[PDB]
């Protein structure tokens, strides 16, 4: 509810403030990241 | 005698090697050729839409 207003029942965020008088949003999370690489050939190299 | 002066024409053999090493560091450049690998895999991108 907002007051002194006709609209009622925020859902969702305004562009007031989220800051809060808090420091920031923390999410946690693992990648699983499958990709192409060329610095593995082990094998162009000189003699001894 | 002549077979002497051929059997120390044999003998002298310790100078061949000076002569060609004489060669070798007044040649050209050296190098070192490298390691190559066999077959392959045969890979590729099969899920692309």
């Amino acid at each position: 509810k907002l007051t002194r207003t006709r609209l009622d029942r925020l859902y969702g965020l305004p562009a007031a403030d989220p800051n809060n008088g808090k420091e920031y949003y923390e999410i946690a999370g693992r990648f699983s990241l499958i990709s192409l690489v060329p610095s593995n050939d082990d094998y162009q190299t000189p003699i001894a | 005698m002549a077979s002497l002066i051929y059997r120390q024409l044999l003998t002298n053999s310790y100078t061949v090697d000076l002569s060609d090493e004489i060669q070798e560091i007044g040649s050209t450049k050296s190098q070192n050729v490298t390691i190559n690998p066999g077959p392959f895999a045969q890979t590729g991108y099969a899920p692309v839409n």
